């Protein structure tokens, strides 16, 4: 007799460019799994690079089914964050949590609620959901509502040099607990930069970001994703534009944050 | 499939409606005689709420009438429903019978109806009412799709909404399959 | 005990001259370097963090900057090939258009080399396509003093890059040699989830069902350079795609580079 | 700065002409009475060549008069000068005066002219020959810069050449330096 801690199987949902399983990887967590749901071709292929594979990228989220979930083999830990175009209070044009891009959000929820173990089984069950801060008090609260939850506020000024501020809706253990700093985690935006461009501003958030040789420049992609905390050239691939790059980097998860909210997971599961 | 219930063991039904209740006319066929709550704005109904709300057996919401006699984005009924009608599921080790329905008035858009069928898990069974001077349905009641009339068209249906803006008796038979699981009074 | 090299790039690009010279190992003194294009100068200038001095456009360098810039030992370059290109029909020669920036590298070459009597080591190297017009090699050759070597990078890498080569650097003639580490293969340069067509290139890639075309990523990769290389302006694709293009196979530099060691610092 | 030298140690000079040839002209002047290499096309003309064509403390060269007498880019004369007056030139312990002359018969554009003063190192001397009914150059020979004529213009001198196309005397006069530094004959 023994029961073991065994690797993590993982659902993301609206998984972008793989940021869940770069920091599940991060922290030295073994994974059974890591399906995905997206749609985007451009960070599709991202997670297909970066990771060589391992990735099982399902489709469309809403063509995911609960017949789907339970024969895709139980789930451990469920992540996403659906789009925030029409959450934005920025955004003027956005048509809230009930139309446009906005609904995408119940799919999190639908499939949340087919994964999350039922009465009776005990067995360990995590789940994550992150949005834009800035948005309506009402999709707040029905969020909270749908997901039985209140979020956690938590940005990521406070471990890289960017300002996100981004709502967390939850059960991982610790997400209110304080963030750390660590020995690398480039806070300032200068710690970003590439030899022989100077900095501007402490960090991003108030135009072209920083000055060089004399000439003022936007901020250089290698930076940006040193500003997420992505490995440098990680979104090197595909032929895609600077645009579309930026795009991707862009709407990411910040990696410190991600590996700060995952981290208490390597007491639970099979260890690298 | 509901294994079937004899007559001398069904107790009054319970049943929780949402966003319309069908006190009279599930009365009108024997079904009453309270045990169905009502509820309008779902907005803050907690879990627990569901709960306390002593156990369902049927779970009933359906859409605003054409006309737009209150104001919250269609998709909110469907979602809203989903969420209770979880809320009020039995147990694993299924007591007895379970059912829910959910009826739309002809005000969700063909995306709407996409959302709402997957998220319900089956097509709907649209039934009309002809008189030549005068809905769509989700549920698990038995039987409720060999009752489908694949004939009446969209595009006509597309008409008889967008008239209706500028200007009961179908569903009340669904009930009849459930006279064979609860209690009927006189 | 030998010193570090000193050495003067002409038509730099990017930078392969300091990167295969750092490969070796040979401790740089100094790398001044001619560079009139601003994508390839700042990749070199990142790449390498400043060491590189940088010039401007070769014919404004002259005899008083030459010995004033330290004396050289090293002398290396590549001038444009459009002009010298048998396949441009627009091509203006060797005496027009860009083709004339030959004669600079020659000027400079002139300036540079150590004068009769002092015997000091001097080094030096000019490159260019293989397909020019007979005369045009002829005329380099008188002017340079010397015959190329050709050598194609496809003997070392998965490209079919064959140049001519002018220089008194020891061994050119000598076969070149694999290493364990040199992809050859056109498949081990894609990306994961890629194949390959062809074994060299010359839509190179099939992807996931999917005809495509080579990627930066990989193609750094085909030509012998660290991957990533070339990631550095916010730079678009057919810039970045540019730059490596005209750029000189690693492998067929540190090859001709190689018995540099021997004469100077072993950094 | 070329340090004058006494009569009696003034040898003949051995000239080396380059695309014409001074023979006749440098004659005149009392420089010959042979002492002058002439070569025409020295696409083929190697180091060694200009070595074994004993030593030369003259190297001239000029540009093919207006007409294209001959078929090659104007620019091949200038570089092709550069090649061989390097090879001519003498060892490091300079023995004797040591003199270059290259003269272009308005033929050189704006840009080949920028090339060939920056191979020369040294702007050129415009000088001109008026008459009312009817060429630039570039060497060391001294005081050949104070005899500049800063007055042509260069729009009228293009107007000159565009002219001859549709349709000597000048640097004979440029040797006489030279005659403080060689043997004068009759
Ligand atoms: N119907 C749909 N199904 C699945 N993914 C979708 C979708 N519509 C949009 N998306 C995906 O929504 C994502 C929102 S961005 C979320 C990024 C993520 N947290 C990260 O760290 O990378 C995008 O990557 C987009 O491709
Ligand atoms: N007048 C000029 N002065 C300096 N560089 C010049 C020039 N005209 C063209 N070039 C430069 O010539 C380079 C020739 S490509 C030579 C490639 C280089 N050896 C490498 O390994 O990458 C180009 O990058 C171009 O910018």
């Amino acid at each position: 007799p023994a029961e073991k801690r065994k690797p993590i199987r993982v659902l993301s949902l609206f998984d972008g460019i793989a940021t869940g399983l770069l920091v599940l990887k991060d922290l030295g967590i073994q994974v059974d799994r890591y399906i995905a749901s997206e749609v985007c071709e451009d960070s599709i292929t991202v997670g297909m690079v970066r990771h060589q594979g391992k990735i099982m990228y399902v489709g469309d989220v809403r063509s995911v089914t609960q017949k789907h979930i339970q024969e895709w083999g139980p789930f451990d830990l469920v992540i996403g964050g659906s789009p925030c175009n029409d959450l934005s209070i920025v955004n003027p044009a956005r048509k809230g949590l009930y139309e446009g891009t906005g609904r995408l959000f119940f799919e999190f929820y639908r499939l949340l609620h087919d994964a999350r173990p039922k009465e009776g089984d005990d067995r360990p069950f995590f789940w994550l959901f992150e949005n834009v801060v800035a948005m309506g008090v009402s999709d707040k609260r029905d969020i909270s509502r749908f997901l039985e939850s209140n979020p956690v506020m938590i940005d990521a000024k406070e471990v890289s040099a960017a300002h996100r501020a981004r709502y967390f809706w939850g059960n991982l253990p610790g997400m209110n607990r304080p963030l750390a700093s660590t020995v690398n985690d480039k806070l300032e935006l200068q710690e970003c930069l590439e030899h022989g461009r100077i900095a501007k501003f402490s960090k991003v958030r108030q135009h072209f970001p920083v000055f060089m040789n004399e000439k003022e420049d936007i901020l250089w992609c290698t930076e940006m994703e040193r500003v997420f905390g992505f490995p440098v050239h990680y979104t090197d691939v595909s032929n895609m534009s600077r645009l579309a790059r930026q795009r991707l980097l862009g709407r990411s998860w910040s990696v410190p944050v991600i590996r700060h909210l995952f981290a208490p997971l390597k007491e639970y599961f099979a260890c690298v | 499939m509901f294994e079937t219930v004899p007559v001398w063991r069904r107790q009054p039904v319970r049943v929780l409606s949402l966003f319309e209740d069908i006190k009279k006319e599930l009365t009108s066929l024997g079904f009453l005689e309270g045990q169905l709550k009502h509820v309008v704005d779902v907005t803050d109904t907690v879990r627990k709420d569901v709960e306390e709300w002593g156990p369902f057996d049927l779970v009933y919401g359906a859409t605003p009438p054409l006309g737009h006699t209150c104001d919250r984005p269609p998709s909110w009924y469907l979602f809203q429903f989903h969420r209770l009608l979880q809320y009020a599921r039995p147990k694993p080790g299924s007591p007895r019978p379970f059912f829910w329905m959910f009826v739309d008035n002809l005000v969700l858009n063909k995306e709407d109806l996409d959302v709402a069928s997957r998220f319900l898990e089956m097509e709907p069974v649209t039934i009309p009412d002809v008189h030549g001077g005068s809905v769509r349905v989700w549920s698990n009641i038995p039987a409720i799709r060999s009752r489908h009339w694949a004939l009446v068209s969209e595009e006509e249906l597309s008409l008889l909404a967008q008239n209706k803006q500028s200007s009961t008796k179908l569903v009340k038979n669904c009930f009849l399959p459930l006279r064979e699981y609860f209690k009927y009074f006189s």
